[PDB]
């Protein structure tokens, strides 16, 4: 069939969209609550459990060797294109030319807990429901030469989920919220459009 | 060894299936234990009875759009209420769990099923001609023009709740209900109840091409 | 009858320590509009469990629930029992605070029902294990639940399992004479309980 | 492992035979059901007696075109009708269905047959001599040198259709029909009839490289 | 043998040319009825089944990173090179560059009934013989940059079919047809050319 | 003698509910230029089926035919008749209409019969199961039609299956004296038909 | 033989499994001898 589980979450759709001057780099946080797209579909179950493999596509407006790093999570981000932790070797990178075609890498699932956890009620003793057993790292995308760069890339991150296992079900979304990575509602709008009367289908 | 590359290759498909280099090779995941309820398709969901909005009129406004209003005035056979079997038209069916996991999966067909339930005293009674029409025409227009289809007289002092099974829906369908007998009462009562309704699909509603929502 | 909670009769697999507690009977009016409560935190500063909660900070547990609300055979109308876990209220407008969302054996009410105060409608919220009261059939009714959590344990002051929420769906109406309100009683029972490490 | 790419890789060939990747992965088509009457090959078709086109002349204009004309006051052995047996040229078998589907497929090779039929009163009675002629010459004169041939001599009043098989063309041969006998008549009677020709092809039509047509 | 049916349709032909400026992107319904070649030897059968692939050869008049969308029968087609319906997931996109060697996909076989059918007579209840089970998606080529493209680049589609299976026979169309998708003639033209007399072959 | 259409003996596999009907003959003069009715379409508002072919909305039948003309001895001519799938009537020119292209029981003539109104020679219509009618020979004509379509269902009133023609290709000669038309009649029993679904 | 390449190949991934051509092929190395108090793992080492 084509509507199990785990075919209805794997089609690579965009999640985030970075673009870098030459600063000199640029950063961007592992999250899948990007889109609405996504989200929607992602608030349907409670405990998820899944692999994750990515996908960086640059567009300029000559192949430079553009490296991407990778940090797991509790390593700390770079601060500058020429620091110290661009070359720690416990930080898997990825050196690729431009006019190749374009990267993929795969990510494991890190979570120390068995599955991801998209609700929680508690504290970790404003940090209501800021579960930090959520954190996948980053990427810090740099273009590599000794000095003066001058690109002004960029790149795009797509994610196709893979062996997904889900738990627990819960009810849709049927407002618009405004915070990031909060259900708050702004208190309303219906879900049903209206029509005449109760009669008269 | 000899090889050529037929056009095809250099190319990102969105849609693929050989796997990446892991980025953290020997690296064990911590492994799962036994939490309840895990759901392996989502045909599970779409076969959960969840309450339909029926009510949806502009003054509803509030919980008062999920029950539909019973008087005891009503003279007999006087349309009670109406709506289209359409899971996916913008409606009734659109607050329920079909309606919104059949707004992905561009072509659906199955069996859908219609249960209705009744919120009076004990000491009520009436009867109520739960009726059903192919999607040729339109709604009927007596109670005799409706009792010829596929009706199911269901009462109130016996049962409190009906279910009613439609045959073979595709990518409309018209249920009512009708009166049928005056709405009885006996003294020191309050004379007005309400009656939800339901929606589900039963074994084989199926689905076709994904597409995304709203 | 009673329904299980997906079906796991939950037992367990630290010492190993069943009294019917009882929360106080909320009265139920015309205009009013819901509750909820949020197991485990009710049972805290209660009972023996509660001096076996608030010291130990490993926790597991599967609960026995039993909603049952009186009325004669007068009065109309239709609740609405369901347990769902992980209930995070959202907060309107502005984060909720503190006392909003643990509120103690006194189980806190609604704002608005129709969005369960998380932006989730009210009209699919029959995937969570239900169970209708209503009040010209039965006036009982009876959820088990068993310990739903990714990690095996937790404590048991600051993660909440589930919730329980009761909501009426159809209000209630009654000719003059009669009571104004109807309670609604509680109860719940430790099925299995486990806890572990002393502080 | 080393590999090597040999001259004719990033090439597209037109004529291919490896599968690209399917765009909708997972899938499955909506099964087919028993619709009588597939065709399994083309040469089927070939192998049915159509309509042939002979009075192909200036002022034939309508289905008047679709039959060879037969008098009553013709004097014996003058040639009916003539045409070559040529499925492919332009003439009388550009109308046929092998006619069409030998526009097609550039080197054709089989054995033809050609059929008559006759559209008289019951009354009527005469004779044909249908003849027939290696590509080696052209067209008899006479009714006696066309009489050395294949004749075979087709009456009326026991037969009212004969067939013709033609020996192994390949990419003329003429075929002719002489009367041989006076056209009888009893009175009260139209002495006017026509008869219509058939094409078909047997078993051993064979054809070769495929190309496009008109 | 090479007269059985699957080798009859067995060649990659053209069937659509398709050229964008830079308005900015350039869309493409589906059809096989575009050239004469093509529905001469399609209406030859009333049902066929048939799963198809294409290719895209790309004349410039350097490599860009210009994707082509597909569109399944009930997704929206996009209205700008800007707008929402780029970035959808559930619309599978090719990331090809210019310079590679062309892109090659296969479509499956998405009609509601068991096979396409080439003639209808009825209504779907102007609307003579429109049966709406022939929609097929379009594609949508789109150049990827983030501003100003500039190249005047023009595509090639082609296709070929496969694993076709025909029903029921019809004779052959014998008259040029001025509409595209009737068969309306402008009553006359004969079928075979004409010679002198009856005899004389 | 009769001919089964790619020879199939239609059965089926909504109930299961065959009167010889009779179509009423059509006159040919010497003028004339065909017929053709299109089927399941002119045994609407006509008898039994039409009460169960107007009211359903779920369709599947095959049929069984006869045409059939009477002619003395002192005539000549030969007719044709073929059964042609999905028979689609073009429009010449600015499309036909509707009471062109659904004749009812009267059924409608052509009028440029070597095209067949679509573009489609004559010449080669023999690909259809034929039976030609000539007559110095017999005076019947027998076809026996299945159920094809690629859908296994259809409406009765707006899909049309098929279409039977009947070509007058050798012109009617008569000496003078004898009746100047040949009637032209037709049988219709459905074989297996097997309706769904009430309106 | 026809292939194709998938995205993902002309790239360096920092954390590899493919060994490369050795530069000095048929050098047999130094057999070694029995060394005591060989570390397998460095969990032995944090008891």
């Amino acid at each position: 069939l084509e509507t199990t589980i785990n075919h209805f979450f794997s089609r690579s759709g965009l999640v985030g969209v970075v673009n870098l001057t030459d600063t000199g780099y640029a950063t961007w946080d592992i999250d899948i609550m990007g889109f609405v797209q996504l989200r929607r579909k992602c608030e349907m179950f409670t405990y998820m459990r899944f692999n994750a493999e990515f996908t960086f596509v640059t567009t300029t407006e000559r192949p430079y060797m553009l490296q991407y790093m990778y940090v797991p999570p509790g390593a700390p981000k770079p601060t500058g294109r020429d620091a110290f932790q661009w070359q720690t070797a416990t930080n898997p990178s990825v050196f690729v030319k431009l006019t190749d075609p374009p990267a993929q890498v795969s990510v494991p699932f890190m979570s120390p807990a068995s599955a991801y956890q998209w609700f929680y009620d508690g504290y970790p003793t404003t940090t209501y429901g800021l579960c930090p057993n959520n954190m996948m790292g980053t990427f810090a995308v740099r273009v590599v030469s000794r000095e003066a760069s001058q690109l002004k890339l960029q790149t795009r991150v797509y994610m196709k989920l893979k062996h997904v296992r889900a738990w627990v079900p819960r009810p849709i979304r049927s407002q618009p919220y405004l915070l990031k990575n909060f259900p708050n509602y702004d208190s309303i709008t219906n879900s049903a459009r209206d029509r005449s009367s109760i009669k008269q289908a | 060894i000899p090889a050529e590359l037929r056009p095809g290759t250099n190319q990102f498909l969105t849609t693929d299936d050989g796997t990446a280099a892991p980025i953290l090779p020997g690296f064990t995941p911590t492994p799962t234990i036994h939490i309840p309820g895990e759901v392996h398709s989502l045909l599970e969901l779409c076969r959960v009875e969840t309450i339909l909005e029926v009510n949806n009129t502009t003054e509803a406004t509030g919980l008062t759009r999920l029950l539909i209003p019973v008087s005891s005035q009503n003279k007999a056979d006087e349309l009670c209420a109406a709506f289209m079997v359409d899971p996916g038209r913008i409606g009734p069916w659109q607050s329920t769990l079909v309606g919104q996991i059949c707004r992905y999966y561009t072509q659906w067909s199955g069996s859908l099923k219609v249960t209705f339930m009744f919120t009076g005293s004990f000491m009520a009674t009436g009867k109520m001609l739960v009726a059903y029409s192919p999607p040729g025409s339109a709604q009927p227009a007596n109670r005799e023009t409706a009792m010829l289809g596929t009706h199911v007289i269901w009462d109130f002092g016996l049962q409190s709740s009906v279910s009613l099974v439609i045959p073979w829906i595709s990518n409309a369908g018209v249920v009512t209900l009708w009166y049928q007998t005056n709405y009885v009462v006996p003294p020191e009562t309050p004379g007005e109840a309400y009656i939800i309704a339901m929606g589900a699909a039963q074994d084989n509603f199926t689905l076709k091409i994904c597409k995304d929502t709203d | 009858n009673i329904v299980l909670a997906y079906g796991e009769w939950p037992e367990y697999c630290p010492t190993r320590p069943n009294r019917f507690y009882t929360l106080d009977s909320k009265m139920w009016q015309e205009n009013s509009t819901g509750w909820y409560w949020k197991f485990p935190d009710v049972l805290n500063k209660t009972g023996v469990f509660g001096q076996n909660a608030q010291f130990h900070y490993l926790y597991r547990s599967g609960f026995c629930l039993h909603v049952q609300c009186n009325a004669s055979k007068f009065h109309q109308g239709a609740l609405l029992v369901a347990v769902i876990p992980e209930f995070v209220i959202a907060g309107r407008g502005p984060h909720p605070g503190f006392t909003t969302t643990f509120p103690g054996t006194t189980g806190a009410t609604f704002y608005d029902p129709y969005v369960l105060d998380s932006g989730v409608p009210l009209s699919q919220a029959l995937i969570y294990p239900h169970q209708w009261i209503n009040l010209r059939t039965n006036n009982c009714a009876t959820v088990i639940v068993p310990y739903i959590n990714a990690v095996p344990f937790d404590s048991a002051i600051n993660h909440s399992n589930f919730g329980l929420i009761v909501i009426p769906v159809s209000p209630l109406k009654y000719s003059s004479g009669a009571t104004t309100a109807i309670p609604i009683t509680i109860t719940i029972a430790p099925l299995n309980s486990e806890f572990g490490g002393l502080r």
